[PDB]
């Protein structure tokens, strides 16, 4: 009851070759230790099965200098083989990030982040990318995807956690053995010596990201932001970072977003870090009365209040890295939560979308796919001022074929409107 | 509440410094520079180490023994790099090498003073523990011009972005090609020369990439119409030495209106990787001494800082 | 909007010719 | 709630929300209920 062969999509994105498990999985290294660069393979995959769960997740360990490209076919051949080629491709991706444990908040708030989050994830499909970790926010993602997954008939979205190997207790449970390892007992509350974060039992998937080390954390938030550019490129789907509370790694993490393009939304007063960068991003680029007091000075003591640096040179390299993630006002889109109103979460999670670079029509499916017609008419209207009539009447035929199948009669109004004539839509499939 | 606060910085505007009597000493620091260790791009060649107390020439600093080092590209013999041998060559004064005039004169009041053993200049303002040329092709003060294009950050609605009372300037930065680290697009003054076209054909080929647009062009030249010579100091370039140290002339081209500026199409050229419109702060981390060029930029226009 | 742009370039008040670059 | 201070917060909150069943007044026990106010954990004024 074990599969041996696997459909691995090509590279020219156009249909999938059968090959073999191992042939495919050479290309993956571990590190025995520290010192070792070139390294040995990795022969830890397969599936984990977790207590009050009926669905196993898929699990890899795989090193910092791995291609994210393979990781992202890894994860297609999966889903190709379990739900068949006709899989539902992620018009979204939302990766959520911030902390693992001072991640402290009230109860409504939580409640009004997790009902918007929950929302934008059932409207629009979203592949959820998180922590691989049983801590904070990433839990609370897993608990509010974990309700999300007794509903939407048969296709469940994956709930991808990539963690950095080293600090797993069940480490040398999945080390021992042989390579394929299909049903196996994971024991989070087991006394285990070296190490003591657990990973989270309601993620779909894993990713254990390792270099050689022990109990160190961070090491893979470079390839977690390559994987997400990775898979934005060949799904054409919008990739948004949303920073709730965070350490100093979440703020690594919002650099590395913002180096790749990714955009980012940060929700302020939800905490600490991210009161940093929405102070940053307000004192840079916000022309409202009430930010015009806003000093560096200032800026440097709640870095100091909120990292602890220990040292000037510590304090001066965060404080440039701050500074760093709002440079480009179009990548960050900062949401106020205890100032704006409840229902407005989605609008900033779409104005990061539409601030991001990709085609004008699949922005136009994206904002379709969370109602929002007045943003839709008003870049409708933009785009009819700016010209560009060639790419808009090349993409306004798939845009209307979207709005036929997803049930926006106001949107096919819409997009009829503007030039788009009636004979020439094209399904998606060849006959 | 806009309006107010405009007006209210509009009507607000024995010399005693009493912080002694927080923390408990004075000031005591000029902030004198070091470079650090390791040489760049020299392949682990690293200086003799001194200490920031011990740099000034009326110090008299006994145990003194710094490294000669030349690199291998300087060392090939270019176009423009001076001769190995610096016998015969008067500096202070605008010296003429193959027909081609060099300024070779140094903003230090005291001067360039010639040493009499191997007839180097040595550099006034302070030891780097460190002989040679290294990097830099050519003896004593290597000239190098600066362009500081500005314009003031306006919000979508059209207004200046307003910070700490002061209205707020942008800048043109570039990446730099050897260490990664943002900074004022800029070079050295080539032979025959001046500092005007030099400043310009870098600001051409590094941030724009121009050659390796005819009326915008015209525009662009209508930008360069009207420049300030704002500053003329001495780098804190960790390629310094001994015998060849880098100093700025900055010219500063300031768009009032925005039209000039809009029209510029960034797109990193030459020794430069990329170029963005950057905010001017306090805690900026820039190459060299680019962040004292930003205050004198700023402080000649009344711009936050 | 007129005002601020008023106020705007109510505020807003070694020369170097670098044209021939 | 936007200035910290929660521990007084949810130390009142029981109280205040015992004030408002005795003096009948539903809008200010929704509001109390609101935020973060466990409704099993209301203690009565005197000693049984
Ligand atoms: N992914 C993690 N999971 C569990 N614990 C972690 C993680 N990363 C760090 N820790 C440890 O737990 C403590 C709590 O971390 P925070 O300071 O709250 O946040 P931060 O250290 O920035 O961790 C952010 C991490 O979480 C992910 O969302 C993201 O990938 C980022 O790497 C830290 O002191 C750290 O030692
Ligand atoms: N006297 C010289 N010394 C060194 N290199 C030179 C010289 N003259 C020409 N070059 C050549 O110019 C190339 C780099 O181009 P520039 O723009 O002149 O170099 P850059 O480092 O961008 O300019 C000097 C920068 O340092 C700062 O102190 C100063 O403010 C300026 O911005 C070098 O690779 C080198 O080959
Ligand atoms: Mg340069
Ligand atoms: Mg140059
Ligand atoms: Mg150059």
């Amino acid at each position: 009851v074990a599969a041996k062969t696997l459909l691995i999509e090509n590279e020219d994105g156009k249909g999938s070759t059968r090959m073999e498990v191992q042939d495919f999985m050479k290309r993956f290294h571990m590190h025995a230790s520290e010192d070792d660069k070139t390294g040995s393979p990795s022969t830890a995959w397969g599936t984990l099965r977790f207590p009050t769960k009926e669905a196993t997740a898929p699990y890899l360990r795989l090193s910092v200098n791995d291609d994210p490209e393979d990781a992202l076919l890894f994860v297609k051949a999966m889903l190709a083989q379990k739900y068949g080629e006709t899989y539902d491709r992620p018009s979204l991706i939302l990766s959520v990030t911030g902390g693992a444990r001072n991640f402290t908040l009230p109860p409504r708030l939580e409640t009004a982040i997790a009902k918007g989050l929950r929302l934008a994830a059932q409207r629009t499909n979203a592949w959820v990318v998180t922590g691989g970790t049983n801590t904070g926010v990433m839990k609370l993602t897993g608990q509010i995807m974990e309700a999300l997954s007794k509903t939407q008939s048969h296709f469940i979205p994956p709930t991808i956690g990539i963690a950095t190997y080293g600090v797993i207790i069940g480490g040398d449970d999945m080390t021992r053995g042989e390579p394929p390892k299909i049903g196996l007992e994971y024991e989070m509350h087991k006394k285990d010596p070296p190490k003591t974060t657990p990973l989270d039992d309601n993620h779909n998937l894993f990713l254990l990201v390792d270099d050689g080390s022990t109990n160190k954390f961070g090491k893979e938030i470079k390839f977690r932001a390559a994987f997400e550019n990775a898979a934005g490129q060949a799904f054409a789907a919008p990739v948004v970072t949303i920073v709730v509370q965070g350490g100093p790694g979440t703020l690594g993490t919002a650099l590395q977003a913002v180096r790749q393009g990714t955009p980012i939304v940060v929700v302020d007063g939800s905490g600490l870090a991210a009161d940093v960068l929405a102070y940053a991003y307000n004192f840079m680029h916000n022309p409202l009365t009430r930010f015009k007091s806003y000093t560096i000075d200032d800026l440097r003591q709640k870095v100091a209040q909120t990292f602890n640096p220990k040292s000037s040179q510590q304090l001066t390299n965060l404080l440039d890295s701050a500074l760093e993630c709002v440079q480009d006002p179009n990548l960050v889109v900062v949401y106020s939560l205890q100032e704006s109103g409840i229902d407005e979460f989605d609008d900033c999670i779409l104005k990061a979308i539409f601030s991001s670079q990709g085609k004008l029509g699949n922005k136009l499916k994206q904002a379709m796919y969370f109602d929002q017609l007045d943003v839709a008419k008003r870049a409708l209207s933009e785009a009819s001022k700016n010209g560009q009539h060639n790419e808009i009447a090349a993409c306004i035929n798939d845009n209307l074929m979207a709005a036929m199948m997803h049930n926006k009669p106001h949107f096919v109004e819409l997009y009829l409107g503007f030039d788009a004539k009636i004979y020439e839509l094209k399904p998606s499939e060849e006959v | 509440i806009s309006f107010r606060f405009s007006l209210d910085q509009q009507a607000t505007k024995n010399r005693l410094n009493s912080a002694v009597a927080v923390h408990g000493h004075t000031a005591e620091a000029a902030e004198w520079y070091v470079p650090p260790e390791e040489y760049p791009k020299s392949g682990g060649v690293k200086r003799y180490l001194i200490d920031a107390s011990m740099v000034p020439l009326s110090i008299m600093c006994p145990s003194y023994d710094p490294v000669e080092y030349t690199h291998p590209s300087v060392a090939a013999q270019p176009v423009w790099a001076d001769p190995a041998d610096p016998r015969k060559i008067k500096f202070n004064v605008k010296d003429e090498v193959n027909g081609k005039v060099v300024d070779r004169t140094s903003c230090h009041p005291s001067g360039i003073s010639i040493d009499s053993n191997t007839g180097r200049p040595i550099n006034p303002w302070g030891r780097t523990g460190m002989t040679g040329r290294g990097l830099l092709g050519k003896w004593g003060v290597n000239q190098a011009a600066d362009t500081v294009v500005t314009r003031w950050k306006r919000s979508p609605d059209g207004s200046i972005l307003e910070r700490d009372g002061k209205k707020v300037l942008e800048f043109v930065a570039i990446q730099r090609q050897d260490n990664k680290m943002w900074a004022i697009p800029g070079g050295f003054v080539d032979n025959g020369e001046d500092v005007a076209l030099t400043s310009g054909r870098e600001f051409m080929e590094e941030a724009l990439g121009m050659g390796t647009s005819a009326e915008s062009k015209d525009s662009l030249a209508a930008l360069f119409s009207s420049g300030t010579i704002v500053a003329r100091i001495y780098c804190e370039d960790p390629r310094n030495t001994d015998n060849a140290w880098v100093e700025t002339t900055c010219v500063n081209f300031h768009d009032e209106s925005g039209r000039h500026a809009a029209r510029l199409k960034l797109q990193g050229g030459d020794d430069a990787e990329h170029a963005r419109w950057m905010m001017v702060h306090g805690g900026l981390n820039l190459f060299a001494s680019h962040r004292t060029l930003l205050q004198h930029v700023t402080s000649a226009l009344n711009a936050y800082f």
